[PDB]
């Protein structure tokens, strides 16, 4: 998508009251404070496969490059078969 | 009455005595003119314009002898606060209509919700709007490019690298001219200029041929890349956002951006809330004279100005360096004076009806709008 | 994050929405978005709010035994609630009660985006080995007709077919074969379109920008090795840096060293950037996003594209177990609810610079770095030399 | 512009709302709520003029 | 509807709600720049040198 | 003129070596004229209508 829509967040269940409450808050404090979050990016976030383009940097082109020059080389051997008998045209005519 | 506005009209001092320049159009139309009186800053001078022309035709429908007067104050008009007594002061030519000093004062100061309950108005003569007067920078960015902006020292660097190259070939020569036929040869590998002498048949020789070959190949290629660099290019941010313009929305002393002193557009900005920024800044910055805006841009005086948008679009011809704004800001319209009541009222409305209905409007575009240079 | 000036003496005092605050106690108006967040706060909670000045050093930060700053006054209980934007440190958290996130935040650094393009040889990068494919391919095909001419030397003619491959420019020895001539006509228009392949290749060079500079994160080869870089790479914030204190907990290669590179002033960071005497600068992340956001010209760029460093967020803290405590952050919740923050992008966030997508244009002359393509080119010289003197060894026996 | 014009909500000759109606139009242009109405109507997905 | 002079002459109407005019439209399909614009870039400098 | 246009003139290189460097004048220059055709073609691709 284009940009963010109404950013917010979630996490483990928080309801009623628990000793886990202010504690757990401090746990988050360590979390972002430490890098085990940013570390976990490797576990999830930093893990990435599909690339990201904007324009179409297709400069490789080797497939379509073959998609012209390959059959063009078809035109090259077209004289291997053709210019053979053509080389035998005036020649064989005078042979 | 009205104020001198080049996009609106061409009004200069009279020629000699009851005299103005008598000229047919570039199309040979002899556009009429008339004389109104005003001081230079209170006597008759020459007045003409496609707008004022539309006034003339307006009379040409419903006949009333057209008396040409000029404005006294500089503004158009507004109900405004005086310095004492707490009494409503309708300013400008609007005030002259409160003064009734004329019949119907022509002017493109758009119909104001404030001026509404105060003064009558007709349908828009020319549907138009207001925006920010801006002047564009001068794009150049050019150079000698392949010469200038291509490998300044590096072109030479690979240049002598070619000398070391032909040197390498001369090394490939003696293991079976060498300097000279290279001075033609590898230098040709630079030029590809076809001197036609030859190249060695040594096993390493032609390989090096492919080497310097691809080299200069990608070199000229790089020249093409430079061509794009001249062609494709940043032309950096032109700003011109709009009523949401952050630079505007972010008040600071850097950008000088304002509009005319006592401006019906600045009136559209007057009653407001979020506008309070320029309502402070631009207010102290507000010049009175939109002519001083034309020259101010010619002076690049402020960082920005604002006035009637269509007007500027016309002035855009008068300025090669001008910058048109992004889009329309609070479109509205104006025309001849409309106040109290006149038989000229519903009639004049019908006159407009003919105006847009007929093409004498669109015709008058030739007289003004269609006229374009820049 | 916040704005203020003197109350306007023209009218005698403040105007617009500006909120006054006393200073030892001289009242002075205040502006800025999060201020208006406080407005929207009582806009439901309905708790009177009277702004006040801060004595020294942002929020409360542990000084000797006590936090020095706003949160110090919280310890002093000098106010029921507190305003100003700092992501609560665990310390700051452990100090006392805080708010819910007003907006996202994090650690960040930034510097001037200046000069570089794509690295060299990217033109060669467009080849995609197809240059090799048709290279050897058309080579053998050339040898084929060379044999077909019956009706080294033919190899040299294949080198002429390499001129046919590369920019012509081979003066030597056109072969007499007319069928072989049409064989040259094969590489003629084809290889011509290979020159075209170089063309479009150069387009994608001009096209397909990159805009990439060094950001390795919390440290770098140019950071995790602080004394290694010959020119010093300077990045960081002003003294008593909260996020710096987090770094002071994180890595000492800077909290140790960056004290050297340490600088004063907030915008004065961007000013030193105009001087550029230092490599980069670190400051409040999103705040820095506003730093690039308000830019007299396009120079600076965030370290990284905005990849979050120590992601965080700020808000308006209050005392431990305060009155508004519970439903306050709820007021924050609705605050995100109406989208009036998205409106506040105007009031604050939305920048004139923006264009986080647009990388502009790196257009310049050819670089020695860019000439590195020609470097790898000339590199094969000694290689062909090894093959040649190798043939001399073939002449030894 | 070809035959530039504009529309509105007409009423009978010499109707009740007559005078201040168009004034209501005036304020209507005043608040910019029409610029908002670009959403409601005007602002297009095609755009890119 | 933009009030025609007729429509105007018929009875009372409103103030402009939004701009309008005459217009026509069609599908933008195919064309480029006309030929020889490459030669157009020469600007007689090709003759000069 | 081949030096001016795309080389491609097989006939009769002049023996003058000073004249050869004279060819070298049009070499890189006229090469940049081929470049002029390049950027020209860009503005063809660029500068839409």
């Amino acid at each position: 998508t284009g940009e963010l829509f109404f950013r917010s967040g979630f996490g483990i269940g928080m309801r009623k009251d628990s000793p886990w409450k202010q504690q757990v808050s401090l746990s988050i404090l360590k979390s972002h404070e430490n890098g085990f979050m940013e570390d976990l990016d490797k576990t999830w976030v930093r893990y990435q496969e599909c690339d990201s383009r904007s324009n179409a940097p297709a400069t490789l082109t080797c497939e379509n490059m073959a998609g012209v020059f390959m059959l063009v080389a078809g035109g090259i051997v077209a004289g291997i078969f053709l210019i053979f008998i053509e080389i035998a045209y005036k020649r064989h005519k005078d042979a | 009455v009205t104020i001198h506005q080049e996009p609106f009209v061409y009004v200069k001092p009279t020629m000699s005595d009851g005299t103005c320049k008598e000229e047919f159009t570039v199309n040979g139309d002899p556009v009429k003119k008339v004389i109104c009186t005003g001081p230079n800053d209170t006597v008759p001078q020459c007045c003409y314009g496609f707008c004022i022309d539309l006034l003339i035709k307006l009379a040409r429908t419903m006949q009333f002898t057209y008396e040409v007067h000029l404005v006294a104050d500089g503004k158009f008009g507004t109900q405004e606060r005086v310095q004492n007594s707490n009494k409503k002061e309708w300013n400008g030519m609007m005030g002259e209509l409160l003064s009734g000093q004329a019949d119907m004062i022509v002017a493109p100061l758009t119909i104001n919700n404030e001026r509404a309950q105060y003064i009558e108005f007709s349908k828009p003569f020319k549907y138009q709007g207001l925006t920010i007067l801006v002047k564009k920078e001068i794009p150049r960015s050019t150079l000698d490019s392949f010469m200038q902006p291509f490998q300044s020292t590096l072109w030479l660097l690979v240049g002598l690298s070619v000398h070391v190259v032909a040197v390498m070939l001369y090394l490939l020569d003696r293991f079976s001219l060498t300097l000279s036929s290279a001075m033609w040869f590898s230098w040709g590998v630079l030029l590809n200029s076809g001197i036609g002498e030859g190249a060695p048949r040594s096993f390493s020789a032609r390989i090096l041929g492919m080497v310097w070959a691809g080299f200069a190949m990608i070199i000229v290629a790089s020249y093409t890349a430079n061509l794009a660099a001249f062609l494709v290019l940043d032309r950096p941010e032109e700003r011109i956002t709009g009523i949401n313009d952050p630079r505007l929305r972010n008040p600071s002393d850097k950008f000088i951006y304002a509009t005319v002193k006592q401006s019906s557009v600045d009136i559209y900005f007057r009653r407001q809330v979020e506008l309070s920024t320029m309502y402070r800044h631009m207010e102290k910055h507000n010049y009175e004279s939109a002519a001083e805006a034309i020259q101010a841009v010619r002076d690049n005086k402020l960082h920005a100005f604002i006035w009637d948008s269509a007007v500027l679009e016309f002035e855009a011809s008068q300025k090669c360096d001008l910058v048109t704004t992004g889009e329309l800001f609070f479109r509205s319209g104006f025309g001849i004076g409309m106040r109290k009541d006149s038989p000229w009222k519903q009639q004049v409305s019908l006159s407009i009806l003919k105006s847009h209905e007929n093409g004498f409007m669109e015709d008058l575009d030739k007289t003004w709008v269609r006229y374009q240079e820049c | 994050f916040v704005i203020v000036e003197s109350v306007d003496p023209l009218s005698g005092t403040c105007m617009r929405n500006t909120v006054p605050c006393q200073k030892r106690y001289i009242k002075k108006c205040c502006k800025g978005f999060c201020i208006d967040i406080l407005k929207k706060i009582s806009k439901s909670v309905k708790f009177t709010y009277d702004l006040y000045l801060v004595t020294n050093g942002k929020h409360g930060k542990k000084i000797n035994g006590t936090w020095n700053g706003m949160i110090g006054e919280v310890v002093m209980k000098r106010a029921y609630m507190a305003v100003g934007s700092l992501t609560i440190n665990e310390e700051r958290s452990e100090v006392v009660d805080f708010s819910v996130p007003f907006i996202e935040t994090g650690i960040s650094v930034m510097v001037s985006r200046s000069n570089g393009t794509v690295s060299p040889s990217a033109f060669l990068e467009p080849f995609s080995a197809c240059v090799w494919v048709m290279m050897f391919v058309m080579l053998l095909i050339v040898s084929a007709v060379a044999v077909f001419v019956f009706e080294f030397t033919i190899g040299k003619a294949i080198w002429l077919l390499w001129g046919l491959v590369f920019n012509n420019s081979v003066p030597v020895q056109n072969p007499k074969g007319t069928t072989s001539k049409i064989m040259v006509s094969v590489w003629a228009f084809f290889a011509v379109i290979f020159l075209a392949s170089y063309t479009a290749n150069l387009a994608a060079f001009m096209i397909q920008e990159e805009y990439v500079d060094q950001v390795s994160g919390l440290s770098d080869k140019k950071f995790q090795r602080p004394n290694d870089f010959s020119p010093p790479f300077r990045f960081g914030t002003v003294p008593n840096g909260s996020t710096e204190r987090n770094i002071r907990n994180n890595y000492a290669e800077m909290h140790a060293y960056m004290g050297k590179f340490n600088q004063r002033g907030v915008d004065d960071a961007l000013l030193s950037l105009k001087t550029g005497k230092l490599d980069a600068f670190i400051y409040d992340a999103a705040v820095l996003n506003y730093m690039a956001g308000r830019d007299e010209g396009c120079k600076l760029v965030t370290i990284g594209s905005g990849k979050v460093f120590a992601s965080t967020g700020y808000g308006i803290a209050i005392q431990k177990d305060s009155g508004w405590k519970r439903q306050v952050d709820l007021a924050i919740l609705q605050l995100f609810g109406d989208g009036e923050m998205e409106e506040l992008e105007a009031l604050w966030l939305t920048g004139i610079c923006h264009n986080e997508k647009n990388e502009v244009m790196s257009s310049q002359l050819d670089i020695d770095n860019m000439a590195g393509v020609f470097y790898m080119l000339g590199a094969a010289m000694a290689l062909s030399l090894i093959t040649f003197i190798s043939e001399h060894l073939f002449y030894w026996q």
